């Protein structure tokens, strides 16, 4: 009901790139999730939270980096950016325009680079991507190892 | 203004109000030697002059990212909780702590009692308010309910208070039944 729409924007969810939703409406690393795409596309906020690191430089390989702290110990990476237009402490909406894709750092060609992590630790983007309104289930059926009992009842008792 | 939905939110999900409710005085650990460097004057939230194993509670929702439990050296037991949009807070000289890491933590819940452990200086409950890492004046916090807003919103050198309830307002906006039909 109200449930569904209030947990999607605190949660990360979709594809952070239009036309993998457009199409959805995409190769795994080892691990996080690669989408090729031209230099330049935009890249949105898969969840609202606060930009806990915009760091223009190398970071490993990943170059140009965004990330999203979000609620209840879930962040979103966002790397090989050619711009990012948001500032390190700034707050972001589901959906906002955080950046623009690239082919900085360690790539062999240009895409975007997207991880989402629970306390620092990756778990699988497919699961999140795919989850939406339609198929709400998904992300609880895909995803076990998180404690989804304790955090939709604490979610739940926000909306009050 | 704000209205009383944003208001109500933010008061769920940031830090605010008493996390231990009998003490008999509020002290800057400014003030005192400092629990890890051992010296005064450095800037480091707050210090609660309170019994031992009086009831500590979570300022806020969010999930424990670290505790020391049989501790008896610089923080002594403590807790810290990672709450939403970058805002932490850690509760430190416990004598007890209920709560284990990873766990998800509600706004009002029992995370410990307060103690003497550590570089106490007595039994107190020591505590702080960081955003990003970098600490506030957690008597801001302290202060701030849905009567007195207006308190933590003083504590601005690095947060940008309208552009959080501009974020919170695209979330309490879908407590109205709608939208986007194409
Ligand atoms: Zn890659």
């Amino acid at each position: 009901g109200l449930q569904k729409s209030f947990i999607m924007r605190l949660i990360p969810n979709d594809y952070p790139l239009e036309s993998y939703r457009r199409v959805s409406a995409v190769l795994h690393n080892h691990t996080g999730l690669d989408l090729s795409t031209a230099i330049n596309t935009p890249v949105y906020a898969s969840a609202s939270g606060v930009v806990g690191l915009a760091s223009k430089g190398w970071n490993g390989g990943y170059g140009n980096l965004i990330k999203v702290f979000h609620p209840f110990g879930f962040k979103t990476y966002y790397a090989h950016l050619n711009k990012i237009v948001v500032k390190t402490g700034e707050f972001v909406k589901k959906g906002q325009l955080i950046g623009y894709s690239g082919n900085t750092g360690m790539s062999t060609g240009p895409h975007l680079h997207y991880e989402v992590r629970f306390l620092d630790q990756p778990i699988n983007p497919m699961s999140f991507t795919k989850w939406n309104m339609k198929d709400f289930e998904e992300v609880f059926n895909k995803e076990r190892s998180i404690r989804w009992q304790s955090l939709i009842t604490i979610i739940n008792r926000l909306m009050q | 203004n704000l209205n009383l939905a944003q208001k109500h939110l933010a008061l769920m999900l940031i830090p605010n109000g008493m996390p231990i409710k009998t003490y008999s005085a509020i002290k800057p650990t400014k003030e005192r030697n400092h629990p890890i460097k051992k010296i005064k004057g450095v800037e480091s939230g707050i210090d609660f002059i309170a019994p031992l194993n009086t009831p500590v509670y979570a300022s806020a929702d969010g999930i424990v990212d670290f505790v020391k439990t049989n501790s008896n050296v610089g923080y002594g037991n403590l807790v810290r909780i990672e709450h939403a949009f970058g805002f932490s807070s850690i509760y430190t000289h416990l004598d007890h702590v209920n709560v284990q890491p990873k766990s998800f933590i509600q706004k009002g819940q029992l995370i410990g009692y307060s103690g003497k452990s550590g570089n106490s200086g007595g039994e107190k409950l020591h505590y702080e308010v960081r955003f990003l890492g970098k600490i506030l004046d957690a008597q801001k916090f302290l202060a701030w309910d849905l009567d007195h807003f207006q308190s933590a919103l003083e504590e601005n050198k690095f947060i940008e208070w309208k552009n959080l309830f501009w974020v919170l307002e695209d979330i309490v906006q879908l407590q109205e039944h709608v939208d986007k039909d194409a």
